[PDB]
């Protein structure tokens, strides 16, 4: 089944194509998908951090947690205020639930999720092609107020509702090189205090055991020749490209994608309606457009001589 | 050889020079960080009175981990 | 409509000016007050 | 629209990975030599070259597709059904016909 | 170029409204039929339609 | 590939998806964990 | 016209009352979002700053 | 006669096509006329508050 | 009857489905009010003890607005 | 980002002035391959960038 216990998942560390000093690094905002079907404009934004969900995992509607760049595998929980999203602009944020965003967006050639303040503050820019959306046969900059209702497909505000799920698998191993100490030409073994740490070791052989102290290791002149991790942690993650698989991936659970597409009911202009010049088999149609509009006719004979142009100008 | 767009290890295989004084091993002696002049210390990143690069958790853990034992000494972490 | 001279008048303060700019008053659809109207472009801009 | 589905890469530090065979729509696998990787925290291998990588890629149908997707038909002969109103005398008759 | 003057709406609520002859350019006028209309404190009409 | 029904299924929640989007896994190259892939474009996108 | 609660009379819905207040005077812009007086007269003028010089 | 004294007028509510939440509202800012006649890049607005006063 | 993109009234009349469940009575007898979950009550609007939305200038006006009277109960206003 | 002026500001203080310059910064790419930031993967190409 999908289920909505947070408490059971956790936030991780992508590889964001554009940081903030423009250059790749792993981020705890990555990108994974940015989804633009909504007729309003609205896109949907998967990121590596868990919004309005606190520390513990329990429903929070101030604060997201994320994975900090400490040691530990630590979560650290902030407040929602700090989270920005930007496409060429600044957007207007419409919900949060999990991974996923949902914003109001400027057309652009890229989108930003920003931390604006604090110890970790961070960016992510992944490349998408954000376009000005509007429904029916004529051009507009935002709805009118007077004009017809068209059946249209927008993003739900609510986060209740569900559009897909996602799969939650489980956490893979994660060395750290800060438990390695290489003290003179002996590779040392440094657990993160009251901790647990397996390493693997080929110095020759392979070594393998779970320690909780210093351990001096055999044969091994390098700490490249060993690695070290943690497997305390238990929390799914998302199937993500950046993160090394566990040696069992299957499918520990299910979580919603909200914010699903509904139909619902736009307004859309209506034109000035044209004059009519009638001559001797045919009209002439006097036309005014202050944005594209469409101009279809087809006769009702045999043969349509079907004819599409989208018509600015007197 | 190869050329100036790789820089060699003391191996003979070469890395690029984006590889080169990057705060990462990836040469196998080392001979790609232990020539750079990028002996910055992280934002977590305890320094000794040494000058050596130890992690903060490493302090007064302890057992001495740093070449001069201020890592483990009681004046730099009370015991 | 459209053109040049849609809107006409002996001087700038006269109290007789005319004008043809195609007015249609549209049928209210939104229940808030509102007069909606489509019209022609300005036949002056049009020649600018 | 597709979604690709790229799993989370399995490698292995001293040893060899062999592709497997899945039935999800474009199952590409395919495995390299030696990489060596490094994820936040270091290398993930103690293998110097001996480092085996595979690499998944499946695609699935976009979360909204429920709504934007299009439907395939064969169509064959064509049926008229006309209505009528037929007239006679004083009395209107309202027939649905083929 | 010209200034459209669009003036305040006048609405009867229980009643017919008559367009009446105007001298100024292009005075266009147009009575409709059932509104209810709304502003910043709800119907301003006690009639439905 | 980059056709329209590059991927077809009998129903939206079918188990039985067959695609062909010419899906080429490319060797990586940086030392971050990566799976470098290229992909056609979605025939459902060129149709549209 | 009244100065405290009114139980009215036959009347079984809010929507078939309204009530204004008639002590505004102030003028108004003639505004298409405004419904006009019963006396839409001009009762002065105000100034278009800002002249094109 | 054309006055100055705004203690006779007052500011009013508007409808917005396009308010703060993407969407059409009853407004104090509502945006009238917009005038760009001026060669060096000004324009004039109306707005159904009263400024400077 | 009329589409699916229409709520239809009690009455034989309907609506636009925004017109439905956005704070205005629009029907003859209300049904486009009296369905929803839309129990958010406005900033200006006072929320009485018995759930019911009423607007901050009838509360302890002298005259009883809730069907339990919390407005003029003087434990609300000291009197 | 790509523009047609360059400006530098004093944002606040009692010398809180601007001067913006007419020049056109344009988007620039190397090799073959339009790009509006450079990839995770691809090819090394040699470069040349102001040393900051
Ligand atoms: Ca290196
Ligand atoms: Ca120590
Ligand atoms: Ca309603
Ligand atoms: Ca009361």
């Amino acid at each position: 089944s999908i289920t909505d216990d947070f408490t059971l998942t956790s936030p991780y560390l992508g590889f964001c194509p554009y940081c903030r000093h423009s250059a790749p690094c792993f981020s705890p905002i990555k990108i994974e998908n940015v989804w633009d079907e909504s007729d309003d404009g609205s896109i949907r934004i998967q990121v590596s951090a868990q919004f309005g969900y606190n520390q513990a995992g329990t429903a929070d509607v101030t604060k997201f947690r994320y994975m900090s760049y400490d040691h530990d595998h630590d979560i650290k929980e902030d407040s929602m205020e700090k989270i920005a999203i930007s496409t060429s602009g600044p957007c207007r944020r419409l919900g949060h639930k999990g991974y996923f965003l949902l914003a109001q967006c400027p057309p652009g050639d890229s989108v930003t999720v920003s931390i604006t303040s604090g110890a970790s503050e961070n960016s992510c820019t992944v490349e998408k092609k954000i376009r000005r959306k509007f429904v029916g046969r004529e051009e507009y900059l935002f709805p009118p107020v007077h004009g017809k209702l068209l059946k249209c497909h927008i993003y739900d505000h609510l986060k209740e509702t569900s559009a897909g799920y996602i799969t939650m698998h489980r956490p893979g191993p994660h060395a750290y090189k800060s438990y390695l100490k290489e003290a003179s030409g002996e590779v040392y073994i440094k657990p993160p205090s009251g901790k647990n740490v397996t390493y693997e070791c080929k110095c020759g052989d392979y070594s393998t055991g779970i320690v909780s102290t210093q351990t001096k290791m055999n044969g091994c002149t390098k700490a490249r020749q060993c690695i070290a991790y943690t497997r305390d942690q238990t929390k799914w993650v998302f199937n993500s490209p950046d993160l090394i698989r566990h040696t069992d991936h299957s499918v520990q659970g299910k979580l919603h994608i909200p914010f699903r597409l509904t139909p619902t009911v736009c307004r859309v202009p209506l034109a000035h309606t044209p004059t009519v010049t009638k001559w001797f088999k045919g009209i002439t149609l006097h036309l005014t457009a202050t944005r594209p509009t469409l101009l279809t006719t087809r006769k009702l004979g045999l043969r349509a001589d079907a004819t599409a142009e989208w018509i600015t100008g007197t | 050889k190869c050329e100036p767009s790789q820089f060699q290890c003391t191996n003979g295989r070469c890395i690029t020079l984006l590889w080169k004084c990057d705060g990462d091993e990836d040469c196998v002696d080392g001979s790609d960080e232990k020539n750079c002049v990028k002996k910055t210390c992280a934002e977590s990143d305890f320094v000794c009175n040494n000058g050596q690069c130890v992690p903060s958790r490493w302090k007064c853990d302890g057992d001495p981990d740093c070449e001069d034992g201020s890592d483990e000494s009681p004046e730099q972490c009370h015991m | 409509p459209g053109a040049f001279g849609d809107i006409q008048a002996s001087s700038l303060y006269a109290t007789d000016i005319v004008a043809r700019t195609d007015i249609r008053l549209l049928k209210p659809s939104v229940k808030n007050i509102h007069v909606p109207y489509t019209q022609a472009v300005s036949g002056y801009e049009m020649w600018k | 629209k597709f979604h690709t589905v790229i799993p989370s890469p399995q490698v292995k530090c001293c040893g060899s990975l062999e592709c497997k065979a899945s039935s999800k729509a474009d199952y590409t696998c395919r495995v390299f030599g030696g990489v060596y990787p490094f994820m936040w925290g270091g290398a993930q291998c103690f293998c110097d070259s001996e480092n085996t990588q595979l690499s998944e890629a499946y695609v699935e149908f976009a979360p909204d597709c429920t709504i934007d997707h299009a439907v395939a038909l064969k169509v064959h002969t064509a049926a008229l059904k006309v209505g009528l109103r037929i007239v006679y005398g004083n009395t209107t008759a309202h027939l649905d016909t083929f």
